[PDB]
């Protein structure tokens, strides 16, 4: 019930040393844009509904 | 160097990822299609 | 918990579902959502019987 309030987002956590900020942003993006993650919502999230 | 900041609708692609960098966007939107309508107790 | 173990370095990255935050930001870097989701009510659904 509801429709929405205080909507956010996910993320992935580094500490501020870690060099694998861009090399995993850009990863995430490349994943975004080629289709796997439309791919994994409907292999893990769209189901059968009620 | 023209212009340090750029505060506009920039649309986040890969190219553009490692050129330069941005912050977390604020509003969500991308592709999306737009399509001109055409015009018993079954169930 | 987990953001304490990611900064006494017992975590490197995380992967897993952790809403972004200022107070968590401030402290941990954060990097592009993947999927953006708000947070709702949940509550059994009941079927009246009359
Ligand atoms: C406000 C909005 S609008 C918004 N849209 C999205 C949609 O998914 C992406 C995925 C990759 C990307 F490069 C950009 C957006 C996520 C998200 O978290 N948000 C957000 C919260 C604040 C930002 C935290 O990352
Ligand atoms: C990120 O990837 C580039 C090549 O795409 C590589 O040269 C660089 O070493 C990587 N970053 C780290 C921290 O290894």
């Amino acid at each position: 019930t509801g429709e929405l309030f205080f909507r956010s987002g996910f993320g992935i956590g580094m500490r501020k040393d870690s060099p694998w900020k861009q090399n995993v942003s850009l990863s995430i993006l490349k994943s975004h844009e080629n289709g796997f993650m439309e791919d994994l919502d409907k292999t893990w999230v769209r189901y059968q509904e009620c | 160097q023209r212009a340090v900041m750029a505060v506009g609708s920039l649309t986040i692609n890969e190219e553009r990822s490692e050129v330069v960098d941005f912050s977390v966007p604020f509003v969500e939107t991308g592709i999306s299609v737009m399509v001109s309508r055409s015009n018993f107790l079954e169930p | 918990g987990m953001m304490g173990e990611l900064l006494s370095g017992q975590a490197d990255m995380i992967v897993a579902p952790l809403t972004i935050n200022n107070e968590r930001a401030q402290y941990i870097e954060f990097s592009k959502p993947f999927k953006y989701q708000g947070l709702t009510i949940l509550v059994k659904k009941e079927i009246p019987r009359s």
